[PDB]
């Protein structure tokens, strides 16, 4: 539903080295039998300094 | 016998050679040697002379 999200970096955080993971809590819908679907983030630079 | 033309003569020169001033250039190449300008950033430069 909640479709954006708005990760912000500052000073500290890029001079050690940015590694972002993903936890990803997750009920798949009753029966649904799938393979290899695809999940893809679009990745916008807003604003840097 | 001779009615003189009274009139004797002094001269002298000026020398105006030079413009007053040389604007000696060194230009400056900012994103510099060991640094880096990226899109988007922010900054200062310096260039002591
Ligand atoms: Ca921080
Ligand atoms: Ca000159
Ligand atoms: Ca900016
Ligand atoms: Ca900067």
């Amino acid at each position: 539903q909640h479709g954006k999200a708005w990760i912000t970096l500052d000073a500290e955080e890029l001079r050690e080295g940015a590694v972002l993971g993903a936890v990803m809590y997750y009920e798949v819908k009753e029966g649904v039998l799938a393979s290899r679907l695809p999940l893809v983030f679009k990745v916008r630079v807003v604003e840097t300094g | 016998s001779v009615t003189s033309d009274r009139t004797y003569y002094g001269y002298g020169d000026v020398s105006v050679k030079n413009e007053p001033v040389n604007v000696v250039v060194s230009p400056f190449s900012f994103p510099g040697a060991n640094a880096s300008l990226s899109s988007g950033g922010q900054g200062v430069f310096k260039k002591p002379d």
